[PDB]
């Protein structure tokens, strides 16, 4: 309910997330969370093919150069994901998701708390 | 309406922290963590690059306290105050000749801008009573994502953005009616590569970036002010790092004035319509006066309209 102000509590709150998202949507970086919630679902797939399928879709939506909801990762993170895509495993987007978490956490999160959205 | 646009790590945000100093304890209490990270991290960077470059430790007995740091970065426990054994492991490490040798080659890898500054204050910030300096808050680094708007009136609207390539597609939004635009450019980047691809020359990306931003239609009747930021870092390196590493062509001599003249001409040439003017400024986001003085001048160019 209030504990939000740990960060991952915000994330494990079906209410928290939906909230945070509205903030970001204005601040223009909701893709970070979308990609994050995405990798979260991705993890639940067992079917090898369905995995390759989504692995490729996530890539084209978030990682792909100039992708629509392209996230902000570095060179080493991207190539690595790119290589992982070569064999869709559930651990595929882990690092990417990792770095993304931080970006939200240490940047847009605080500026999020101290604001109307969280009052 | 003002756009604080620029490439990655050019200081578009350090500049906003000077629009502030022109930080309640609640805030200063917040940067305590940040400054912890920036430090442990920067040290971490040089540890790793030690391997990637093949830089022998000045003292084997450092591999110990060394790895003790990477675990911290790993354990994520690097946002919390330096445990006694750490503040020392780092101080002792930051004091090895190898670290220094590999640190001096910091242009060959990605190492925090404020790396030196913080590590030269391991003790200063490792105090149980520690409170963040007016500067400590500035020398911090936190990749900005999306567009962050802040307001304020000086002599009678601010827009911060993300510099990396994947942020630029979002820029197009706040592009409507932009009074003026301050464009940051890390002078220090001339011999470095982007964060996004360890290939592209940072300096070069700025030029291709500015060229795009400069001759955009949306800004025909918009004031374009250029901040050739990080002029301090630029000065302490230009003497030992040829500007030709950026411009094979560069015929001048490697001196602050010379290279700055050239670097200034390159950006100004990326301007199309002769019916327009641009404003250079050797700024330094981490020095309030300089920002203060320059921002003043800027307010003029803008009000002078
Ligand atoms: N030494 C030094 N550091 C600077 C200067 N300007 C920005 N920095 C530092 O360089 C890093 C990047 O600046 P930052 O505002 O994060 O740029 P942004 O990439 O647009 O956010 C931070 O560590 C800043 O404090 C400068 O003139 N001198
Ligand atoms: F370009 Al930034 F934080 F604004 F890396
Ligand atoms: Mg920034």
């Amino acid at each position: 309910v209030l504990g939000w102000r740990s960060f991952d509590l915000l994330l494990n709150s079906k209410n928290g997330v939906a909230a945070f998202h509205a903030f970001l949507k204005t601040e223009f970086s909701e893709e970070n969370l979308e990609f994050w919630l995405a990798c979260e679902e991705f993890k639940k797939i067992r079917s090898a093919t369905k995995l390759a399928s989504r692995a490729h879709h996530i890539f084209d939506e978030y990682i792909r150069s100039e992708a629509p909801k392209e996230v902000n990762i570095d060179h080493e993170t991207r190539e690595l994901t790119k290589t992982n895509l070569q064999a869709a495993t559930t651990s595929c987007f882990d690092v990417a998701q990792g770095k993304t978490r931080t970006l939200m956490e240490k940047d847009s999160y605080p500026r999020f708390l101290k604001s109307p959205a969280y009052r | 309406k003002l756009l604080l646009l620029g490439a990655g790590e050019s200081g578009k945000s350090t500049i906003v922290k000077q629009m502030k100093i022109i930080f309640s304890g609640e805030d200063v209490k917040q940067y305590k963590p940040v400054v912890y990270s920036n430090t442990i991290q920067s040290l971490a960077a040089i540890v790793r690059a030690m391997d990637t470059l093949g830089v022998e430790y000045g003292d084997k007995e450092r591999k110990t306290d060394s790895k003790m740091v990477c675990d911290v970065v790993s354990r994520m426990e690097d946002t919390e105050p330096f445990s006694a054994e750490l503040l020392s492991a780092m101080m002792r490490l930051w004091g090895d000749s190898g670290i220094q040798e590999c640190f001096n080659r910091s242009r060959e890898y990605q190492l925090n801008d404020s790396a030196k500054y913080y590590l030269d204050s391991l003790d200063r910030i490792g105090a149980g009573d520690y409170q963040p300096t007016e500067q400590d808050i500035l020398r911090t680094r936190v990749k900005t994502t999306g567009i962050v708007e802040t307001h304020f009136t000086f002599k009678n609207r601010l827009f911060d953005v993300g510099g990396q390539r994947s942020e630029r597609k979002k820029w197009i939004h706040c592009f409507e009616d932009v009074t003026a635009i301050i464009f940051c450019v890390a002078l220090s980047g001339y011999d470095q590569v982007l964060h996004e691809d360890e290939t592209t020359n940072r300096m070069h990306e700025s030029l291709m970036l500015f060229d795009s931003i400069c001759n955009n239609k949306f800004f025909i009747d918009t004031s374009i002010i250029l901040f050739l930021n990080k002029k301090d870092l630029f000065g302490e390196k230009i003497k030992k790092s040829p500007l030709t590493i950026c411009f094979p062509e560069y015929p001048g001599s490697n001196t602050y004035e010379d290279a700055a003249a050239y670097i200034q001409t390159q950006f100004e040439s990326k301007n199309r319509s002769p019916n327009k003017e641009i404003y250079c400024h050797m700024t330094c986001a981490t020095d309030t006066n300089n920002i203060q003085v320059v921002f003043d001048a800027v307010t003029d160019i803008i009000i002078a309209n």
